[PDB]
């Protein structure tokens, strides 16, 4: 008998939106209203990448842009290696019929021995996005790299620094000064590949996939513009994986369709009992009151 | 016995041989390499050429430090 539930703050009492809109900020309330309006109307452009430190909001790169970057990466031949292969082994394929393309797969060694594919870390040069995709769905980790002039270095941070399954991991280009691949030796846990510990060893500060949405709620006393910025709590759908799977993309399509069924009246809309926080934003000596949605998630909808 | 065949063999190479192997299973080194799959969200992100796409200024989401200090009260 309510479409979204609070995950905390259930001792509070419901505040009407007319009372909130004239109140001082910051303050935290408990509301329940109906979703009259929301942006974007096109949900595929709701997934962005928040940098947890510098609070950078940016777009998840396009897949076609990813496909071009790796297609362009196929060039000449690598830097081989050197007495450097103490951390990893290697195997260079020569391709026929592709302008002399020669990929370089490098297998990270666990304490000196090589592991199984389910706990291995791959290092590719000149791979194509599709070949990157299928490598990721059988191996544990795939880090696309290039041959620097001394040691293997990462790509431009437009391309992910880590790929495990359907999750591409991006580092913030503005607050992450890189360390090169041979700093992965510093890991004490070289069987479990924690993206946070790979990013830390590389000096990469990772971005966060978060759904960014704007809601126009209405409880009958006034409408409110509540922002929704969350990673994997609200929809119970991880924003890290959503752009790589029909089933999760489809599932958030129908959840918004039950919040706001387009085609019928708002009389038959379900209530959204949310917990919001108000705060003061400044754009000069401008001063707005705006509201973020917290501690809320859908219930019984999978 | 192939179960036991693997035991009496150099672990280095069964690990070595099974790694470069699923890896060459994934590469398309024979001619034109294939085209990656697209899900219906990715295919329509490449045709949102009109307006400004939905994105909020990070000013409106980054809660101030001094208003967040207030927010952990009561
Ligand atoms: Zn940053």
């Amino acid at each position: 008998l309510s479409a979204t539930i609070l995950t905390d703050h259930q001792y509070l009492e419901r505040t009407p939106l007319c009372a909130i809109l004239k109140q001082k900020a910051p303050q935290q309330y408990r509301i329940r209203a109906k979703l009259r309006s929301y942006k974007p109307r096109r949900l595929f452009q709701s997934v962005k990448l928040h940098c947890p430190k510098c609070h950078l909001l940016q777009e998840v790169p396009h897949e076609g842009d990813l496909d071009i970057i790796f297609q362009d990466g196929a060039t000449k031949t690598p830097d081989v290696k050197l007495q450097n292969t103490s951390l990893y082994d290697s195997k260079i394929w020569t391709t026929k019929n592709q302008k002399g393309r020669k990929v370089a797969v490098h297998f990270v060694k666990n304490n000196g021995i090589l592991p199984l594919s389910n706990e291995c870390l791959l290092l590719i040069e000149g791979g194509t996005l599709s070949e990157i995709c299928k490598l990721s769905n059988k191996f544990n980790s795939v880090i696309p790299v290039r041959s620097g002039h001394e040691d293997l270095e990462l790509l431009d941070l437009s391309a992910p620094f880590l790929i495990q399954g359907t999750i591409h991991h991006y580092g913030c280009k503005q607050c992450s000064s890189l360390r090169s691949i041979q700093n992965l030796n510093s890991l004490v846990d070289k069987t479990s590949w924690i993206p946070s510990s790979v990013a830390e060893a590389l000096g990469i500060v990772p971005l966060q996939y978060v759904f960014v949405m704007t809601f126009t709620l209405d409880d009958g006393t006034g409408v409110l513009e509540a922002y929704l910025m969350d990673s994997d709590k609200f929809f119970q759908i991880p924003a890290s994986e959503v752009l790589m799977d029909d089933d999760l993309q489809k599932s958030v399509d129908m959840i918004m369709d039950m919040f706001c069924p387009p085609g019928i009246k708002i009389d038959a809309y379900p209530w959204l009992e949310c917990f919001i926080k108000s705060y003061n934003v400044t754009n000069g000596t401008d001063n707005q009151i705006c509201y973020q949605i917290f501690d809320t998630t859908v219930a019984e909808d999978v | 016995s192939l179960s036991q065949l693997l035991d009496e063999m150099r672990e280095d190479q069964e690990h070595q041989g099974a790694l470069v192997c699923l890896a060459e299973s994934c590469l398309t080194l024979e001619g034109p390499c294939t085209a990656p799959p697209v899900t219906h969200w990715a295919a329509s992100r490449c045709k949102a050429t009109g307006e400004a796409v939905y994105t909020v200024p990070s000013s409106m989401l980054c809660i101030s430090e001094n208003d967040q200090l207030i927010l952990s009260s009561l």
